């Protein structure tokens, strides 16, 4: 299965050059970029691993791209996204987030059903990758 | 002779009898507005022979302290202070029998945190007055101080996206169809299919509450199965707007509590529930970690005509104050009334931290939103992915694009329908961000026909629907063009 | 007993000269005077009977005194008080009330005790004048 | 070569390290104050060698967004918006190394309706800072927009006087004495006798709660018998402030509800219960038709000295916002600290609808009170009927004058004590309203001697106490004269 988190995931995996253009857009709008990694694809995994600090000062897309590829080369098999962050008043949040990397063999999830009161069901979404192996050796 | 007679009030103002509302101190051409005043702009069509200032003062007075004849009881109060002031009257562009009337109300007139009380004064009686042939509340300046007594959105645009883990593209939805008749089982089917195919949300129709054909608990349980199945299949947070609209407030809560208990991220209410239930369920939604989607059912009974009613832009303000997280605000290009200029202003009111005067967008007053949270506009009704370039340009980033028929109508099934819409969307956004002139009549359709070459469901949706448009004249237009 | 409602009822009954001086003070402050009558002396009898309207457009203490004296002639045996209303933002209420007339002889009250839960008593204050005779013929 | 080092922030402002708070953005001498800002005025005594402005910046920083070293996380927020700006540092008159520092705080820093939160920022940590040897909060401008989130007094002066049916003079009361030791039955005796003799109210002493010598229920029942006996004997509404101060919020409400059920017009609470217990009970008092009397226990632990703590005028602002009906605010001539100018400031703060700058009275900010009801000040502690002229002058009309020992220490009995106080009072006000120059050291004592020729009880209390004064230098004194 294809993990469809991120905002460009019904399109094909983005090229370096297509990512640079999205970075350019975000930098021209004043936003701060950062890169993050995980091998827990659970939809409620809010906190992927920071790759360094967000790049607030930077005036050139190539810097984000250079950091992306350094992260690519150091991190284990998994997922990397780039986020754009807007410190503006009345936003103060992520305004863009898309997957830059995804492992070849994502098995995905199964739905785990526990009986609640009456007909109610207690759902837990369970990842095959995560239950079989620890962080760093899941893909 | 008798005591009643010796103690009669003999002053010009409080002697008994009818004097005009303008001579009762409800008119002042040089009142200076305070930052704590509630301001209201009215569009007043006075009756033949009624003075334009008189009708403006009449409206001021009967919405604050006045009545038709003079009362000595004014003098038990600080009556200078409580009287509203009609303080400006311009004629409406291109008409000499319709007037814009600005009226200022003192802060203390209004119960804190009560839209019921705000509206009781402002729309209570005055629209049915004889001296006025028509009357429309066009805009209001809700002052910071009154706004701080309200919750504003329960969740709001920013936190909603965080709970969803979805940033960068407009969000996506579909109303389940047919409107009525589906069993809870089949509802859960449609929700699973649509969500699995790419939609962030589905929703109950406004009129799906609990009926012989499908009782509400069945729908909720079956949709939850569908929702969690979708999220298990995609690794996305998913949901469906479970409708909690009901006859009584006890039933609404019961349904809200049921939604919460089985894990729903979102619930919907209809506007016909009314302002007091809305405020209740908006506090409830904050306290129980729930998204609150307002369907604006009934709005266009008062909102449609230009000569009379309430402009939807004021409903925007009131609903953002009460605290709903979503509200439908029009599409421009779909089946429901929407002039691009007015819709844009609606969207600004819902989304911005403050408003600057912009008469083309129908924004008559400047206004701070007092860090009340931002309300998510919803674009719904007879739209399809062949229009995606128009949707993005007109409606911007923070919005939920709903495609009930434009998903379910898809000849290759519901999953095909949803996928067509999301590819459409993502490619269009991708393109905008790259610098492409997506709104151009040539480029926009081409970005989608190019996207269709690698998406089968999209080609089909473009083939089926690309002629379809709802090219009709507006009723709610601006009085200032762009 | 002496009914000790009003703000000068621990002093001797006010003369007309003393009353006028208090009226004159109230009216120099811009306050609206009124005259009121009752023969129900109960503490919680908020609403005495109005002797006409409050005298809003009246600049002359002597006119107020005249209405006091006319109330005194026309009203059945009882109590008369004069109040001064202040209509200003921040007040919007009475700011001076005192008794101008009182009956020759006021039997007063008794405290009626009804057993409530536990040791709680439910209390009612009963006027002797009121229980014995209707309004207009209590003194 | 490591990712940490390459993405290390290298800007002047967000690089790691200590920098002066005056460079962190917390000192801006040309900040334009907004109407929605919360303002504080602090009196700062910096340590030898610390720049005054840097101290003001430290206070502004450490009560808003700052810590001692620079943090990159500021950049996840709208940091520039949330910092408080010290906007004015001025020398204090006649102290050479002490300063007034005005600091502006953005409205959104503060939880709506929460005194706990306001104090958490404004007084939380900045007084224990080593770089400052002393710190005192002298005044605050609480903005209109923040004030509307608060209830204000449950009752307020106006509705309080309507419940008592008492207008035209100061109200009158007394603390029951001895402070500790009396049984329930005897408490009711004392209360009965004082109310019968003329007092509007008596009160439990602040440290009378529930104890081995008297458990609270016994006092409550017996006090109501005495109160209702006095009301029946006099034809007035009567009450006693039953103290509901207790260890836990559960017990305070139990005492409050007991007081309600038995028909008490009024309850009291001690400040030592703390702000959150206080806001709860102020809300309760609104909902349950109860007058709420605040005894200010512990206030002088921080309010007494000029160099350090919180001036009582600020406490006045805070308790009026929280919504107590009475607060003890000083006597000037009695046994407890109270400089004439400072007291009149406090009394103005609690009673006026707004405040103009009045530096001799210690009113450093102008401030609208946002139609929050007016709080009745209470003058209590070591006063007697022989000083009534001074009390009427310094304190005005809307006040409760309290004579505990000045009633119960009367040799002819508690009734006599009460009657003497009430005649002095009524006879003094009667004479003020007549035009008499009552405050003159001649004429005041003469108005009382006249009334004493026709009131045995008052004659006796003048002879007992006439030479009694508490003439000591004040600690809590003004910086500006007139
Ligand atoms: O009931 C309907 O018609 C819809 O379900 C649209 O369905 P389709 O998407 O299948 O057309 C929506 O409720 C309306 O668009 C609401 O109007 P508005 O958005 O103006 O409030
Ligand atoms: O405990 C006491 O001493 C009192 O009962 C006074 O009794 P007397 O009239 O018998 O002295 C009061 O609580 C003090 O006035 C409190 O001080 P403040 O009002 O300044 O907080
Ligand atoms: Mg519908
Ligand atoms: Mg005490």
């Amino acid at each position: 299965m294809r993990l469809t988190q991120g905002c460009f995931s019904f399109l094909p995996d983005l090229t370096d050059a297509q990512i640079e253009k999205q970075v350019a857009y975000a930098m021209a709008k004043g936003w701060a970029m950062n890169v993050e990694w995980t091998d827990d694809p659970h939809p409620r995994n809010n906190y992927w691993e920071l790759w360094g600090l967000p790049l607030f000062d930077i005036k050139d897309p190539a810097t984000v791209m250079f950091e992306l590829n350094e992260a690519r080369k150091s991190c284990a098999a998994g997922y990397i996204r780039i986020n754009a962050f807007d410190a503006s008043y009345g936003v103060e949040s992520c305004v863009m987030s898309f997957i830059t990397n995804r492992p070849t063999n994502e098995p995905g999830f199964y739905l785990d059903r526990t009986d609640g009161p009456g007909r109610q069901i207690v759902y837990s979404i369970k990842s095959y990758s995560v239950q079989a192996n620890p962080e760093g050796s899941r893909y | 002779q008798s005591v009643s007679e010796r103690t009669r009030i003999k002053s010009d103002r409080y002697e008994s009898g009818v004097i005009p509302y303008a001579k009762m101190g409800y008119w002042d051409a040089s009142y200076t507005v305070k930052d704590t005043d509630v301001l209201a702009l009215f569009r007043i069509t006075p009756q033949p022979g009624v003075d334009p200032v008189e009708a403006a003062a009449a409206v001021a007075g009967e919405s604050s302290t006045a009545t038709w004849t003079v009362v000595w009881t004014d003098l038990l109060t600080a009556c200078e202070r409580y009287r509203a002031k009609a303080y400006r009257v311009d004629p409406v562009p291109n008409s000499a029998d319709v007037f814009f009337a600005f009226i200022a109300y003192e802060c203390d007139l209004f119960e804190e945190a009560s839209l019921a009380n705000l509206t009781a004064s402002i729309i209570g009686n005055v629209f049915g007055f004889k001296a006025v042939s028509a009357l429309r509340l066009e805009d209001m300046r809700i002052p910071h101080s009154y706004l701080x007594t309200f919750q504003g959105p329960a969740t709001g645009i920013i936190v909603e996206r965080e709970r969803l883990n979805k940033y960068g593209t407009p969000l996506l939805g579909a109303t389940v169809k047919p409107k009525l008749g589906l069993s809870g089982k089949n509802y859960g089917r449609v929700v699973y299919e649509g969500l699995k195919g790419g939609l962030d949300f589905l929703k109950d129709d406004e009129n799906i509450n609990s009926q012989p054909f499908m009782r509400w608990r069945e729908r909720f349980l079956n949709c939850m199965e569908g929702i969690n199945r979708a999220s298990a299949a995609t690794g996305e947070v998913k949901g469906s707007y479970l409708n909690i609209t009901a006859a009584t407030m006890e039933e609404v809560y019961k349904r809200a509590e049921y939604a919460k208990a089985v894990g729903s991220i979102v619930v919907m209410i209809d506007l016909v529930m009314g302002y007091t239930a809305i405020q209740s369920i908006a506090y409830w939604a904050r306290e129980n970690d729930m998204l609150l989607h307002l369907h604006r059912a009934g709005n266009s009974t008062y909102a449609r005509q230009k000569n009379h009613g309430i402009n939807f832009r004021v409903i925007c303000k009131w609903m953002r104050m009460s605290g709903v997280d979503h509200i439908h605000a029009g599409t421009v290009v779909g089946k429901l009334e929407g002039d691009p200029l007015m819709i844009k202003g609606f969207y600004d009111i819902l989304r911005l931290t403050e408003l600057e005067v912009n008469l083309p967008f129908g924004i008559f007053f400047e206004m701070d939103w007092a860090s009340l949270r931002r309300c998510m506009p919803v674009a719904s009704g007879g739209i399809h992915c062949g229009q995606m370039h128009q949707l993005i340009h007109y409606l911007g980033d923070d919005v939920v694009l709903q495609f009930g028929g434009g998903t379910i109508g898809h000849p290759d099934g519901i999953q095909a329908g949803a996928t067509a819409n999301r590819v459409a969307l993502e490619s269009m956004v991708l393109a905008r961000n790259e610098g492409v002139d997506y709104f151009d009549q040539q480029v926009g359709p081409q970005i989608l026909r190019d996207a269709a070459k690698t998406c089968g469901p999209l080609q089909t949706a473009l083939d089926l629907w690309k002629d379809i448009s709802f090219d009709y004249t507006s009723t709610d237009t601006a009085d200032f063009a762009e």
